[PDB]
């Protein structure tokens, strides 16, 4: 009945945005300069976290070192040792006390720094965990490659419930403003909308033609933007279960590896594979100016809370707090 | 499961793309003034 | 949403021809590279053939090297697996499968045990 | 420029110096990633082991840090990019087994024509080497006809050209292959590591100063 | 030289065409020598994010170079509107100074390069082991050191006489000889040895790519040895060697050998940059 579905979606897709959005006052070229270019990690850049304080952020490495820096004066404040030198995601607690990491092995190492050894390790998935994001300090979702998320809890230390709805790796989460929703993007080529309280899906976004290498909401909470390995992103809406407006252009080979929105979502900051990060319109489909200053790959990718500045780290070992 | 899951989500409240679209106009016209990007 | 269903394969007896046919749904069909794959009874998944997105780069497998030929067309989004001589242990089963990437001749996982972008498969008897 | 600025200012140099340290013992080590199919005796060349499974070897007083990755789903196409600056890719391989070697063939060929592993080069061990001269003294097309550069040494050269067939078509001075026919009950293999992770540094460094 | 303007008196051979000829080649090796040296400088600090030793010795030498070519249109002018008419004696002092401190650099960081690649090229794991890299700063620091301290002896010595003499003095000529013997035994003859032995090592190593890795080689020692053993074993052999003799047809040739290596030592001044950027 998965046809059903496809003609319900069509009935309410009466609008484009593309032609809605025909009549706005287009932002101008974006000149994004580097403010800052963090240096010390020995080898490529896995990924990164914002704190809360728009400041303080976290950075894993190929090394085995988990960092923090202080964007603001690039003065760092720890590197925190791990205990296996494969790490493919950073969580941040919205306290600010609390900083995750993980990948193969199968183990979300969670630190308490608030005295920075280790306060817990969750050890329930069978596959390499790609990403995990703070819930509430107490409640850490954890995506992994076994094809199921999981929303954990420290003081267990065991999976409160199962998001077991996907059929390939899960790549990334996020977690809504409200943090009582939140998406995963699986390697099927699709992303489902699950629920924190009830556990189990609520939709499913089948609008990709590969791998989903990362995700996020809008700040409204109303849609969510992916970025896929055809080199494309895409925007969804929840209510309107469809795709919006996808950010394809030709001459754009190389997939995506990480999504970004801004404070107000107007503008989707993609870090590409081709050696340079993007940065698209949210509700234009056009391409503003690029943010080009990295010389390998850029694997992550972090707009402040506040929005002030946003950071794409790359596999060169060098996070740049462009703004 | 697949059916099952298919069956539950196609019964799912779905509103024209229109609205959705101008919900996002309203966000990102009203909150425009406060992204430094 | 990537959907690919085969068909023309039921049953053809030991001497003869059979030709495989896997329509490509949902995905551009000139950037991804296409291989195609069996099954066995109580066996692992196997390894066929393979055709690059530009339409002459053929890869194969020793078993059946020399007596299997792979086309594909674009602008009519399908794949073709022509088999013209067929022996009694190479028809068990015959999926499709898709590279995961595009521009990419890398491909690792086609022949996995679950796969996201494989057909729903084409049972083969001989 | 206050009291607590200078403090951090101290900290962050500490973490510097610290991160410099771990720099210098770092790079020394050469991590080594192990490729090889169930059947393969890839623990019998962990069978060898002095002091996902690492195993940390060292030659000469030269550390050799050895990942197994066997936890995880066989879907690696995600999780091998993780190891994109391991020196070498040790490839093992079951040469007895005619039927499974063509998935070891094609294994090796997307390992090979990977575009992320396109700059590691591959230590490839053909092991049970016994057990082929077991079978050939008691499949592939191409057997017909074929002449060594007794019959055991034309199958296990027949499978080491297949392999380097695969190895060279696609082949560059980006990476290289180093063959072997490894026994079960090799203590050498130490040796093989060491003489090709050797060659490989040496290609790197030699590419590195231009002398190419 | 006091004794070679008497000669250039008697033998009646010193061409001024030459001599007028000698600027022009000064100033394109000044003018190459400032290009490359700009664009290899621009690249490596403001269009470069990776260094090693390898790259830490070419631009800190590179640096060395384009400050030697910055000097020499002093000389340009000094050999081209007149003959031995400079601005200051202070100046042509310094001209003379930074001329064999530029050379002295560019022997031992060319020196040190080799060495490192050799360490590279021959063991390279155990090389690795003990961490080559994070001293290229501390060798070249002691190797400026040691030139700008073991060059003031030529500060001294040479003097203006109207006229900015090559040589120290009539007076000091017996210290000028025991100290550029000196200097050449030590700073050429050592550094020369070493690159030598560094480089024959790697060229046995790899003919055990390996045609181009070996045509380069031979490149590099050719025109390090080229562009340098003309110059110290002709001066040597201007100084002393010859002494009391007069024969022309030969005191020009060791003259004149002199005069023109002093271009062709500074040849690979300029032509380094290129040939270790590219």
């Amino acid at each position: 009945l998965k046809n059903q579905i496809r003609d319900a979606r069509k009935a309410c897709a009466d609008a484009t945005l593309s032609q809605i959005t025909n009549n706005i006052d287009p932002v101008g070229r974006i000149q994004m300069r580097t403010r800052r270019t963090l240096r010390g990690h020995l080898a490529k850049i896995y990924a990164m976290h914002w704190g809360t304080d728009s400041r303080l952020l976290v950075s894993a490495s190929q090394d085995g070192k988990l960092i923090i820096w202080d964007s603001y004066t690039t003065n760092k404040v720890h590197a925190i040792p791990l205990r296996s030198s494969w790490v493919m995601t950073c969580a941040y607690a919205p306290s600010g006390n609390y900083v995750a990491c993980g990948g193969l092995d199968n183990i979300c190492s969670i630190y308490n720094l608030k005295t920075v050894r280790v306060s817990r390790e969750l050890a329930g998935h069978t596959g390499y965990l790609s990403c995990c994001r703070f819930l509430d300090d107490n409640q850490i979702v954890t995506s992994s490659g076994d094809t199921t998320c999981a929303l954990w809890d420290i003081e267990t230390g065991q999976q409160t419930t199962t998001f077991t709805g996907h059929t390939g790796d899960v790549m990334s989460l996020s977690l809504a403003p409200d943090t009582r929703l939140f998406v995963s993007g699986a390697c099927d080529a699709s992303a489902k909308l699950w629920d924190v309280r009830e556990g189990m899906c609520r939709q499913t976004f089948t609008g990709h033609e590969s791998d989903i290498n990362a995700i996020c909401f809008f700040p409204n909470g109303n849609a969510f933007a992916t970025g896929s390995d055809d080199a494309t992103c895409r925007l969804f809406d929840l209510r309107a279960d469809q795709e919006l407006m996808t950010y394809s252009h030709d001459n754009i080979i190389c997939g995506i590896t990480s999504v970004s929105f801004s404070k107000s979502g107007r503008l989707l900051l993609a870090g590409y594979d081709d050696f340079n990060c993007n940065v698209w319109d949210a509700l234009k489909a056009d391409r503003a100016g690029v943010l080009a200053g990295h010389d390998n790959r850029v694997s992550c990718l972090g707009v402040t809370d506040d929005g002030m500045a946003v950071a794409t780290g790359s596999w060169d070992s060098f996070l740049k707090i462009w703004n | 499961k697949l059916v099952e899951q298919l069956k539950m989500e196609a019964n799912i409240d779905r509103i024209k793309v229109s609205k959705a679209a101008a919900d996002l106009m309203a966000y990102c016209e009203a909150h425009a003034k406060e992204d430094p990007l | 949403q990537v959907q690919l269903q085969e068909s023309g394969g039921g049953l053809v007896q030991p001497g003869g021809s059979l030709r495989l046919s896997c329509a490509a749904s949902g995905f551009t069909f000139s950037n991804y590279k296409m291989n195609w794959v069996r099954q066995a009874p109580g066996k692992g998944l196997e390894w066929v053939s393979d055709i690059s997105q530009s339409g002459a780069s053929i890869s194969y497998t020793g078993s059946v090297k020399g007596r299997f030929t792979i086309s594909r067309d674009n602008a009519k989004n399908t794949l073709y697996l022509q088999m013209n001589s067929l022996k009694p242990e190479d028809t068990a089963v015959y999926y499709c499968a898709r590279c995961p990437a595009p521009f990419t001749p890398f491909c690792f996982d086609v022949t996995s045990t679950t796969y996201a972008y494989r057909g729903q498969g084409t049972q083969v008897t001989v | 420029l206050s009291a607590e600025d200078k403090a951090a200012v101290e900290r962050s140099k500490m973490i510097e110096k610290q991160l410099q340290k771990d720099k210098q013992v770092y790079r020394a080590t050469h991590r080594l990633l192990l490729l090889g199919a169930d059947n393969s005796g890839k623990s019998t060349i962990v069978k060898q082991m002095r002091i996902i499974f690492e195993t940390k070897f060292q030659v000469d007083k030269v550390n050799f840090h050895m990942f197994d990755v066997g936890g995880q789903r066989d879907e690696r196409r995600k999780w091998i990019q993780c190891f994109n600056d391991v020196t070498a890719i040790i490839f093992v391989v079951d040469s007895s087994d005619y039927n499974r070697l063509q998935e070891a063939l094609n294994d090796f060929k997307s390992i090979w024509n990977n575009r992320w592993l396109r700059t590691i080069s591959v230590i490839l061990f053909l092991n049970k080497q016994d057990l082929l001269a077991e079978k050939v003294l008691a499949y592939f097309p191409e057997f017909a006809r074929y002449t060594t550069p007794p019959r055991v040494t034309r199958a296990k050269y027949f499978i080491r050209d297949e392999f380097l067939r695969i190895s060279t078509a696609s082949g560059d001075g980006r990476h290289y292959c180093y063959p072997h026919f490894t026994c079960a009950v090799d203590t050498e293999n130490a040796r093989r590591i060491f003489n090709d992770c050797k060659d490989i540094i040496l290609q790197m460094n030699l590419r590195e100063y231009n002398l190419v | 030289t006091w004794d070679g303007d008497e000669l250039g008196y008697r033998c009646r051979f010193n061409e001024d065409f030459k001599y007028v000829l000698l600027p022009v080649s000064y100033g394109v090796v000044c003018v190459l020598g400032l290009c490359l040296n700009a664009v290899a400088l621009y690249i490596f600090l403001c269009r470069l994010k990776t260094w090693n030793a390898s790259t830490t010795y070419m631009f800190h030498l590179a640096v060395s170079d384009a400050l030697y070519a910055a000097s020499l249109p002093l000389l340009v002018y000094y050999y081209a509107r007149g003959d031995h008419w400079p601005f200051s004696t202070v100046l042509c002092k310094l001209v003379r100074f930074l001329f064999y401190t530029n050379l002295y650099c560019s022997i031992l960081f060319l020196t040190c390069i080799s060495v490192h690649r050799c360490l590279g090229v021959l063991r390279p794991l155990r090389s690795l082991r003990w961490g080559r890299a994070r001293y290229a700063r501390r060798v070249a620091g002691a190797v400026w050191v040691l030139v700008l301290a073991c060059q003031a002896p030529v500060l001294y010595f040479v003097t203006t006489s109207a006229t900015c003499h090559d040589t120290s003095a009539p007076e000091l000529f017996s210290r000028f000889v025991a100290y550029s013997s000196v200097m050449l035994g030590l700073l050429f003859a050592v550094p020369f040895a070493v690159i030598l032995v560094c480089y024959v090592l790697m060229a046995r190593r790899l003919l055990k790519a390996k045609r181009k890795s070996v045509r380069t080689i031979a490149v590099v020692l050719a025109v390090f040895a080229l562009c340098f053993l003309p110059f110290h074993v002709t001066r040597t052999l201007y100084y002393s060697f010859r002494s009391l003799d007069l024969s022309c047809h030969t005191l020009n040739a060791i003259n004149m050998a002199y005069k023109v290596t002093r271009p062709l030592a500074s040849a690979n001044s300029c032509l380094n940059p290129v040939l270790y950027f590219l």
